[PDB]
């Protein structure tokens, strides 16, 4: 048949091939150029500062052992023959538990070229840490990192190298977009040495810049927060004699208050320092009590028991009492004090 | 006679190589597939994807392992399968699956007199699927799978829906406790890559979401406190403790309704149509309040400089509790009018 | 040993990939099965676990052998050399065999050239559950298996006499249901592969309202009559009957939005989504109740009486409205 | 090489061995001799029914086939030689879900004697039943078994045996405890038959004692209830003229009892019993709404809407006012005297058991 | 360097290799060199009492059988060639989950040398138990260690040690945990006796400190803050009931909701924590604020027509006993905040 010709071909190229020595083992340094096509931008976990990316990861070589001449320039073989010959022992230094998919079969390719030129590729999920600082959640951005290299071969024996120019070596697919609450601004790319006990060794790094979107915590924790405030600055316009009413904006108040705080911290982790969130939640804690040690202040000094009744007439500086001084002050500066922390902070935050 | 048989066997596997394909310097091979689908299960807007269990069944050719004189197709034990070749199919928005394997590796595969192979899985995969949830729960969504070549491109291979549009089977008896699948499209194309052209299958549901859980479970219990904070509106205005107990805790529940619906979800950044319900509610409610507010003070902050001195009139308290009361419920009506003929 | 060159003599020649009788005439297996355990039903996933020894009995020609010893009794070692079934389960969601300390397996063949095989499982099936009448619902889940690839031309099961035995179901970890019974059941179904005989086994289950009625009712029924005490106080007590008017329709919100938390996301009612809703009607006609009696009494100026004649109608409708819903739920 | 020998021994033994076939087969019955040091009991898993225990699990036996001469008396050998070789096919009747531990090779041991003698060790981690009677929660006992054998050996065949005494024959580290909710009290060792349609088999049983520890649910559940039934009594020394107070008052103590009562039963699986914590939230839940109650009869006979002045003297019995409820007086003295004797009881019933 | 030569020296040295055998067997105990690099500690979880570790795991031996002249130069081989050579059966024995990371390849290293010497590198995640004493949380200090320990070889066998002595282990100081500071890490060789021999032991200790500001953001000032809040019940009137009980009330109930709800996060040991001891001190002082309104009311109200027929702060007074109690619990509640912090701290 017309594939005896292929068979006789494979079976040279692998008569006494060793596949466990390198190309040129003592004589030149095996050069790997790699690149990445991103298919999904996995998302990120805050609570474990990691994130999840899928991608076609190839790498390409050359094996002076495997060069043939046939009817093809090119063989495009079963996944299966990788296995028969030597490749590059890459990882990811940052990984986590990651996954090379083998649904139906192996997700890889080798095809081999006339002179030896090897191309291998692979699909893989990967999960990579992203430390995080959280200072100014929840307006923070990220640079997300993902190293890689070889893990036994140090810079003397293998070195890897982007096939393109840099920028240009990690594509990310258009569609390819699972990010939530994350906007990916771009990507740098950079290679470089690293030291260790077993040797030096190259790694080539990524970079992936991430931007918080704030849409979520603008509605989940900013507005209550805010419509707490103006529920507790709305008493100040009740009569002073009305003491159960007032008492009972002020605690349902602080209470509210109380359960925002609590509950707000509970996507991150338990980090040991406070957040925009934290102080723009204590800053509208103390408002609410403001409010309600007001109230108490303006209880202290009410004199008689009743309120007015809607027939007699109160004359000025059976007698009434007057409309608090304190209160008529208070409808003037709670507002207008909660109004210029607010533009301070939206100032100094958004355009941080 | 199974001696026979097992001769005609052993000389099909002998010398068979199986880094090669059918015809591996000629014409492309071109490979059938169908699906029976089992169930799809865990429609999950939290992780964005869903699970299905299916029958996947690939057809092909291969002069390799043509036979003659037992009139018979050949199904043998699958373990033999690792011994032939078969497509390197895969699903690129797969994210975790896996073949049943219990009481046996549940694989198929049957010979032909002509070198015509079938080859089926039982396979359960997690498939991811973006979902658009801003008319949610109101919402219809598009969910895909995928299927591809990964070492073969279109010189080398050609896939096809075997049977045209019935390929696919088994859809009209899937059962979603909330959605309900109200069309599925079968589409076949190519793709490129750096690496060259590939040829695609697409297998495409659209799930419309049941209305019924979120009116059981959100929208009549806002309703409920939304009317029950016109309650106030016929207490008397000096009773201030009721009416201020009254309209706190219709603000406090409706607040607390809508985190807790929210929190139930993806840290999505938009706003979704029952946000905008339960927003429109809490103004509601709180207008309620105020108004309340707006009537205390009328009356006691302005009673004594009237007396000194000396939509309707803003001097009467009856008169505000009136209109409230007449216009509260009307605008809430209207207000739900407009919401629901906009969203369906 | 003899015992050793029996095995060798039975093992060479032999071609484990074909089945016995080909082309010949239906391989005859006769299945037996041995359930350890029903573990938990998830009615969230609509699905249930079992734990089974599951035997498979058939007849290979190629297997028969001449000597004084009747059976040679065989650990899992030898499964892999000769033919196996390939017998699967259909509605399985996730199934796993026992590996530890060794691969619980059992072979064992005779003279005759008769083959059992026996093996422990673990399944996940999925059980399509209607909650229609939850608390009150009874299910009847099913497990099937069939040959998954030769069809009823090839292969063909056959349950024996008294197939299915059970242990003591007091050590199962059954909690919201009690085992009714089983029943075995065998037909043919039509795939495009071809015509396949499918072996069924139904278990009855019934739920138990025990927790249900400690978690939902009970509270359900003391909230309403904490609405109900209302009409004892004081017309004039203004915040105190408002009080306890919101407190109770507030309370009854959250007791509605918990009591569906076990359930999935059904889009139907259930029976206690019904005791819920007519829960909550009665606490929000007690305060209407007295919001009209308020306004009337003093805000305006048989009506005044309002609150006794509402001690006896409220007590006495909500009795009147369990009689009925258990009498119609319960028995018919 | 000094060590060709040792490897002439081992493929010698090997030449000819048949892994298919039991020691001693058609001749006499395989003794197995077994025991167990548990390196830590793990946590107990209410929700499951289950319990978590990682052991170095080691048999014992005889093989002729095995025997040997040379200048060492014991080989230790790797792990992978014991796939080369029989071993017994013991499994665990009561198991879930086992693991056997291969960080970083398979935690295996083999060791052959002169005399033919093999022994084979294990370290595993198994999850096995444990079924639990839930009535006397959180205050109950429980025995939590394990149970194994042979899988495929019937009597006639394969017998386990304990290497020591049995009482001596599984033995649990000092240190090694994760049980946080729990005490284990002791072990009971037994073996016995069983039978099924396959054949007879021996089983080798162990019974691990475990009792509950009650501080998490006393600080947890008890005292909030205790503490709610005497915030409850606390509105009984109002005056009876602050209706909103005393009203605020048992709305909320029911529902911060209904409140305890729904989450009190989040710890436990959905069984469809009641426990004792169940009771004494019932019992609760009672005095608090017989408060309210309480309250609300009192309310139904006061005549006077207003509270007294401070200023005027009432008579001995111009403005009148309200005298002092009989019944709050009475109810001061009823209720935690009742609240006591029924805490004496339920305690004393529970606890002496 | 020739790649045939390299070839033909590597069949050689692989021809009847017994893998069953140690390097020494049937003579002295084969010494075992190991070292580690950290990379990440990853969950220190109190609810499964256990930590998550990510390492580079090195072991150094020396093995004459392969031993080869020649090529000057160190062989650095493929992963898969660990199959066919004989290795120490390592392991740890507080692991509960354990893998070795398998992307692109198994992430294995294997390094032969001229005198006979192999250099054997694994990347290795690990979940190990530590059992963490909570009497003291949030303020404990807990200690986590890693066994590492010989299976089937006694000290008759194998012999373990640290390489490089306390340098054997690095990377300790770049690790950077949320909510824990690694104060130490120690080093230890010993010997464990298993009644089937004694074998080598070594371990890995770390002592990790928590951090405090997160439960003061969470826990403390919250209940500070309510405790606060109730005094203010003392400056309203004794005859405004409504509001003083709705004040007491509202404050017992977040007490005891705050409580609730911190305690359902955590394992369901049977002691007293430092925080459920604040809290119970917390709820006290509000409940005796309570308690001192009910006091006051039933003073003025129960015994005041009893007093008019007849005709520590004095208690026939309401407002001696307000101003009293608007003294003494802030200077009691302080009192206790220092007795507290000073004990814990
Ligand atoms: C995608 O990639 C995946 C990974 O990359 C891939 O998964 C892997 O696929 C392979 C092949 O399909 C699987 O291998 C099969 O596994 C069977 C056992 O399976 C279960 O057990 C494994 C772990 O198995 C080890 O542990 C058990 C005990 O726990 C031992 O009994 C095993 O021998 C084996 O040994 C070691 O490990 C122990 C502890 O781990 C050590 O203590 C011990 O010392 C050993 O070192 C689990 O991982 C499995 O989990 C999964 O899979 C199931 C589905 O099946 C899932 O549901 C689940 O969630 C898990 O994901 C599972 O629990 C093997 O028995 C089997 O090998 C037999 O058959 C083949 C032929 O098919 C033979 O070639 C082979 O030699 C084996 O046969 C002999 O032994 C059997 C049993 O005794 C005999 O019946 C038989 O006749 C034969 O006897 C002959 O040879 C003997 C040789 O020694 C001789 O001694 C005898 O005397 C006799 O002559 C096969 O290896 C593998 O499990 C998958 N998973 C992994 C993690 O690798 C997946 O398939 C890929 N998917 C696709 C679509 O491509
Ligand atoms: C980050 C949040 C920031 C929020 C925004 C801040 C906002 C801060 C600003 C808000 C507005 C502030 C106004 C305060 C200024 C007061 C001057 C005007 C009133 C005034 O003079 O105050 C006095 C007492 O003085 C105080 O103790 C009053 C002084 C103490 C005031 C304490 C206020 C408590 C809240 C402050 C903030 C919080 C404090 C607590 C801090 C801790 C929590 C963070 C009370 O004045 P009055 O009007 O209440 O009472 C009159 C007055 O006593 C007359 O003398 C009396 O008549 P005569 O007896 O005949 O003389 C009237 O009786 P009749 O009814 O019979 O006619 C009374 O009705
Ligand atoms: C799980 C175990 C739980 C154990 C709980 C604790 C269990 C142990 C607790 C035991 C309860 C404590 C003490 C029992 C009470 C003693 C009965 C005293 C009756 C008695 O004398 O009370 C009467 C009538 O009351 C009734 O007929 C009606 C009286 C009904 C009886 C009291 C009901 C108390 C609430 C029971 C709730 C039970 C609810 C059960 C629900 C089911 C739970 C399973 C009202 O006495 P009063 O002092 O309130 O009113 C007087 C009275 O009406 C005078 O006649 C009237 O003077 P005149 O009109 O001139 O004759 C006074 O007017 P002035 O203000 O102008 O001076 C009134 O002020
Ligand atoms: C949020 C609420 C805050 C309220 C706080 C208020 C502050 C005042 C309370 C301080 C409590 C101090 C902590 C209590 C102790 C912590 C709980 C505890 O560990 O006690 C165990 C015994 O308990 C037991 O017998 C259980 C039985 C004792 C039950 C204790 C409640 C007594 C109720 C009496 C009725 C009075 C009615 C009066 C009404 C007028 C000790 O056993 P032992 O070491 O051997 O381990 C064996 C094994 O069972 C685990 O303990
Ligand atoms: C099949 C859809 C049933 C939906 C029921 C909705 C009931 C709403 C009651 C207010
Ligand atoms: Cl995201
Ligand atoms: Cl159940
Ligand atoms: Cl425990």
């Amino acid at each position: 048949d017309n594939t005896t010709v292929f068979t006789r071909i494979l079976d040279r190229l692998l008569d006494g091939y060793d596949n466990r020595l390198r190309p040129g083992l003592g004589e030149r340094v095996t050069e790997v150029k790699t690149d990445i096509f991103v298919t999904s931008f996995g998302p990120v976990s805050d609570h474990d500062m990691e994130y999840t990316i899928d991608v076609f990861f190839r790498q390409s070589w050359k094996d002076e052992r495997l060069k043939f001449k046939g009817p093809m320039t090119v063989l495009r073989l079963n996944n299966l023959m990788a296995s028969k010959i030597w490749t590059p022992d890459t990882f990811f230094h940052n990984g986590k538990k990651s996954v090379a998919h083998n649904m139906t079969m192996p997700n890889k390719l080798l095809r081999i070229t006339e002179d030896g030129t090897l191309l291998y590729t692979m699909r893989l999920t990967v999960r990579a840490e992203c430390p995080m600082h959280l200072e100014d959640f929840p307006m923070d951005a990220h640079a997300c990192p993902l190293k890689f290299g070889s893990y036994a071969y140090t810079r003397a024996e293998v070195v890897y190298e982007w096939t393109r120019e840099p920028a240009r070596s990690v594509v990310v697919a258009e569609d390819g977009s699972r990010l939530n609450q994350y906007d990916l601004l771009g990507q740098t790319v950079d290679s470089g040495i690293v030291q260790s006990s077993t040797g030096e060794y190259v790694v080539m790094t990524t970079h992936f810049h991430l931007k918080r979107k704030i849409g979520y915590f603008v509605i989940q924790t900013y507005l209550p927060c805010i419509m707490t405030v103006i529920l507790s600055q709305v008493s100040f316009w009740l009569n002073r004699e009305s003491v159960p009413a007032r008492t009972v904006f002020g605690v349902t108040t602080v209470l509210t208050m109380t359960t925002l705080s609590i509950s707000a911290r509970n996507s991150l982790p338990k980090v040991a320092y406070a957040t925009a969130m934290d102080w723009f939640i204590a800053v509208c804690y103390a408002f609410v009590f403001s409010a309600l040690i007001e109230f108490a202040t303006v209880n202290y000094f009410t004199k008689r028991g009743y309120a007015w009744d809607g027939k007699s007439v109160v004359p000025e500086k059976k007698t009434f009492n007057s409309v608090s001084k304190i209160d008529r002050l208070s409808r003037i500066a709670f507002p207008l004090l909660f109004g210029i922390f607010n533009l301070v902070y939206w100032a100094t935050y958004l355009n941080r | 006679n199974m001696s026979f048989v097992k001769e005609t066997v052993d000389k099909l596997l002998k010398g068979y190589d199986i880094r090669l394909r059918p015809d591996f310097g000629g014409p492309p091979v071109c490979v059938g597939m169908n699906i029976d689908i089992a169930s799809i299960d865990m429609v999950s807007e939290v992780n964005m994807d869903y699970t299905l269990t299916m029958y996947f069944q690939q057809y092909w050719r291969d002069k390799r392992l043509a036979y003659s004189g037992i009139p018979l197709n050949l199904t043998l034990d699958n373990r033999v399968a690792d011994q032939l070749w078969v497509p390197d199919t895969y699903f690129l928005n797969d994210k975790k699956s896996f073949v049943h394997g219990v009481t046996v590796k549940n694989r198929m595969i049957r010979l032909h007199p002509d070198g015509t192979v079938l080859y089926g899985l039982r396979i359960t995969t997690t498939a991811a699927c973006m979902m658009d949830l801003r008319r949610y729960p109101l919402d219809e969504q598009n969910c895909t799978l995928e299927i591809e070549s990964y070492g073969y491109t279109t010189d080398d291979i050609e896939f096809y829906w075997r049977g045209g549009d019935k390929a696919v089977t088994g859809v009209e008896r899937i059962e979603l406790p909330q959605f309900s699948i109200v069309e599925h499209r079968l589409v076949s194309r190519n793709v490129v890559f750096a690496t060259g052209a590939y040829p695609r299958l697409s297998l495409s549901f659209r799930l419309k979401r049941n209305i019924g859980y979120f009116i059981l479970q959100t929208y009549m219990p806002s309703i409920l406190i939304t009317i029950l904070s016109w309650v106030s509106f016929w207490i008397n205005y000096d009773a201030s403790a009721a009416r201020v107990a009254l309209g706190i805790t219709t603000v406090l529940t409706m607040t607390t309704i809508n985190t807790h619906l929210r929190e139930t979800l993806p840290k999505i950044p938009y706003v979704k149509a029952i946000d905008m319900y339960l927003m429109g509610c809490f103004v509601f409610v709180f207008l309620a309040l105020l108004e309340y507010a707006f009537v205390n003070y009328i009356f006691f902050g302005r009673g004594p400089q009237r007396q000194k001195k000396l939509i309707p009139d803003l001097t009467d308290v009856n008169a505000i509790d009136r209109w409230s009361r007449i216009v509260f419920p009307f605008t809430f009506s209207l207000f739900n009018l407009v919401y629901w003929l906009y969203y369906v | 040993g003899d015992v050793t060159v029996i095995l060798n003599n039975l093992l060479e020649g032999y071609d484990n990939k074909l089945r016995p009788d080909i082309g010949v005439k239906p391989t005859l297996i006769h299945t037996d099965m041995y359930v350890n355990s029903i573990g938990p039903v998830n009615a969230i996933n609509m699905e249930y676990t079992i734990d089974i020894f599951f035997a498979q009995t058939w007849y290979d020609r190629r297997l028969k052998f001449n000597s004084t010893i009747k059976v040679l009794r065989l650990n899992s070692n030898m499964v892999g050399k000769i033919w196996i079934p390939d017998t699967f389960f259909r509605n399985s969601k996730k199934a796993d065999a026992h590996w530890i300390t060794t691969p619980n397996r059992m072979l064992r063949i005779w003279n005759d050239g008769r083959v059992l095989y026996t093996l422990r499982l673990t399944i996940d099936a999925e059980c399509q559950l209607q909650l229609h009448n939850f608390p009150m619902d009874e299910h009847s889940c099913p497990l099937e298996f069939s040959s998954y690839g030769y069809p009823r031309e090839e292969i063909v099961y056959q349950w024996k006499r008294s197939s299915v035995e059970v242990g003591d179901t007091r050590s199962w970890r059954l909690y919201q249901f009690s085992f009714v019974g089983l029943r075995n059941t065998t037909e043919v179904v039509k795939t495009t592969s071809g015509d396949y005989v499918v072996m069924s086994v139904y278990f009855d289950l019934s739920r138990r309202m025990g927790y249900f009625t400690i978690q939902t009712y009970i509270p359900c029924t003391l909230i309403v009559v904490l609405s109900w005490v209302s009409f004892w106080i004081n017309k004039d007590a203004v915040p105190a009957r408002t009080s306890l008017g919101i407190t109770t329709v507030l309370t009854m919100t959250t007791l509605s939005t918990i009591a569906r938390k076990s359930l999935p996301k059904v889009s139907y009612v259930t029976a206690m989504d019904l005791f819920v809703s007519v829960c909550f009607i009665f606490v929000f006609s007690a305060l209407v109740e007295y919001g009209t009696l308020h306004y009337f009494v003093s805000n305006r100026k048989r009506i005044a009486k309002m609150d006794s004649y509402a001690r006896i109608f409220f007590p006495t409708a909500f009795c009147l409205f369990n009689l009925v819903y258990w009498v119609s739920y319960l028995y018919l």
